[PDB]
């Protein structure tokens, strides 16, 4: 739901 | 509703877009002005390219000059680890003293895992070209064509420089130095020993100026490591396969002893190992009470994520004083130097995508 | 009642399909498709670019979204062209809907899908270290052409 570091 | 053109964290400092001229790095007589370059480095600025070749190229020829094995004497500060964390290297300065005072031994492993690796290059070898008699460079297992590949520092020249920069960086990197004898009592490299290598001769009559081959005594150097149970006596054989390199060797306690009573050195410092503390020591020899082995890690706060001390030898008035130091803020970077618009567009495709499968079912 | 003009690739029959399917999402029989009526599918809530995505579609940008909206909104994410997916996405970021992407509104979108996971001065350094890198004119602005030139090698955004 949230955009994470790769 | 917030302004969509203004930057909305406005009091970050802005990477500013000018490019240090050569009037502005060197002097008239030719001395780079690191007071300059370090505060231009810290605002994430850049150089011109024909600026920073000179730099490399500067400062590789210095490096060419040099033999394979470095003779240095005390006072000294002796450093291990950088991988690209510019400002850690700052503060590792003001820990260690002014280059313009204090000697300095840089162990190597300057790129890579870091985003900041170009940084450190450029400041070190001016530094080099500034102080080419107290300030010394070693080779490190990443100074190489194939690791700055594999990770991100061929990336990263390509990203904020050329790939000429790259290069010239590749050049200047096969003319450091191997190793370094520190008053006549330490034997500093950046991995460790080899079964190949017996005496300091054998360190001279190697060929530096080449990638680093995938075995031998060269490739040793800078990627050995001692066995996980150094001092415990457990492992007879000197040197065994390093599983967890893939390359070199193992080396055991007896091993370095052996080395340090044929060669009459006390210890063996070296790197290339991630410490908790910045350091540490191993098994003593006995006839000296003196560490046999000491492993010395100057990147604090390893990938940002070790929380781990840093550590410089400060060697002087016959006392080895290990200097602890913590990690400093740094601007933030994606990992492989990878933009908001690759990272965030396949999210975007997924979430929009999710939203209207279901509006639509 | 005169006739109803739009730009889609749909056919007849996928437009009244589809007609049946936004009179379903009307609750109140509006006309029109309300933010409240779009947060009803609870699939969409936890969803952080539903309001982009409506806001895209409000062409006339009256707050809600009409059938045709509606309908043209969802052509341009299904015989599409590449381009148009690429443009799509590109309006993900341009708040403004001016042609350019800017730094607040490049900042907005990606707090919007980060949330916590990065604190307000790490986006920032990495929002204005992305337009450096792919601004060409240097107009302090990433246009369509420079965006594609990014994310041209990319390769996802189709819906039935
Ligand atoms: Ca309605
Ligand atoms: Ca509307
Ligand atoms: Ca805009
Ligand atoms: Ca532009």
């Amino acid at each position: 739901e949230d955009l994470e570091v790769p | 509703k917030l302004s969509t053109t203004d930057r909305v964290v406005k009091a970050v400092p802005f990477p500013p877009s000018h490019r240090l001229t050569a009037k502005e790095v060197f002097d008239n007589d030719g001395k780079p002005r690191v007071d300059i370059l370090k505060a231009h480095l810290m605002k994430e600025g850049r150089l011109e390219e024909s600026v920073a070749l000179r730099i490399i190229t500067e400062g590789a020829s210095i490096l060419r000059q040099e033999k394979n094995l470095l003779d240095i004497d005390a006072p000294v500060t002796v450093c291990g680890d950088i991988h690209g964390q510019f400002f850690d290297l700052m503060k590792l300065f003001e820990v260690g003293g002014s280059p313009a005072n204090t000697r300095y031994l840089f162990l190597g492993d300057y790129v890579d895992r870091g985003y900041f690796s170009i940084e450190c290059v450029l400041y070190l070898w001016a530094l080099k070209i500034l102080y080419p008699k107290t300030l010394f460079l070693l080779r490190g297992n990443h100074e190489c064509r194939h690791l700055t590949e594999y990770f991100t520092f061929k990336q990263e020249c390509k990203i904020k420089y050329s790939e000429r920069v790259y290069d010239a960086c590749m050049d200047a990197f096969d003319c450091l130095p191997l190793a370094a004898l520190m008053n006549q009592q330490f034997l500093c490299v950046h991995g460790g020993l080899s079964p190949e290598i017996n005496t300091l001769d054998d360190i001279r009559k190697l060929d530096r100026f080449k990638e680093p081959p995938a075995y031998g005594p060269m490739c040793d150097i800078l990627w050995s490591d001692p066995l996980e149970d150094f001092g415990n006596e457990k492992t007879q054989e000197h040197f065994t396969h390093n599983t967890v390199r893939g390359c070199s060797y193992f080396y055991s306690y007896p091993a370095v002893c052996e080395f340090l009573q044929h060669n009459n050195l006390l210890s063996i410092l070296r790197a290339h190992e991630a410490q908790d503390a910045g350091y540490r020591m191993y098994r003593k020899s006995q006839t000296t009470g003196f560490p046999s082995l000491i492993t010395i890690f100057s990147a604090p706060n390893y990938l940002d994520v070790y929380n781990n001390k840093a550590a410089v030898l400060k060697y002087e008035n016959n006392v080895m004083n290990i200097r602890q130091f913590n990690c400093s803020p740094h601007p933030y970077w994606l990992p492989n130097f990878m933009d908001v618009f690759t990272w965030s567009l396949p999210f975007v495709g997924e979430k929009v995508t999710e939203m209207l499968v279901n509006v639509l079912n | 009642s005169y006739p109803l003009e739009m730009c889609s690739h749909f056919d007849a029959d996928e437009i009244k399909r589809l007609g049946k399917r936004f009179k379903k999402l009307d609750l109140d029989n509006s006309g029109s498709l309300s933010v409240e009526e779009f947060m009803s599918l609870p699939e969409l809530q936890q969803n952080p670019l539903v309001q982009r995505v409506i806001d895209i579609f409000d062409t006339d940008g009256n707050g809600e979204v009409d059938f045709k909206e509606f309908i043209e909104g969802v052509s341009q994410f299904s015989k599409g062209d590449k381009e148009q997916k690429l443009r799509f996405a590109f309006r993900i970021y341009d708040m403004d809907k001016d042609g350019y992407i800017s730094n607040g509104e490049l900042f907005q979108v990606l707090k919007m899908m980060v949330g916590n996971n990065l604190k307000d001065t790490q986006l920032q350094q990495i929002v204005d270290k992305t337009i450096i890198n792919a601004d060409k004119d240097g107009d302090g602005r990433i246009s369509f052409e420079e965006f594609c030139a990014v994310v041209g090698g990319l390769d996802k955004m189709v819906v039935d």
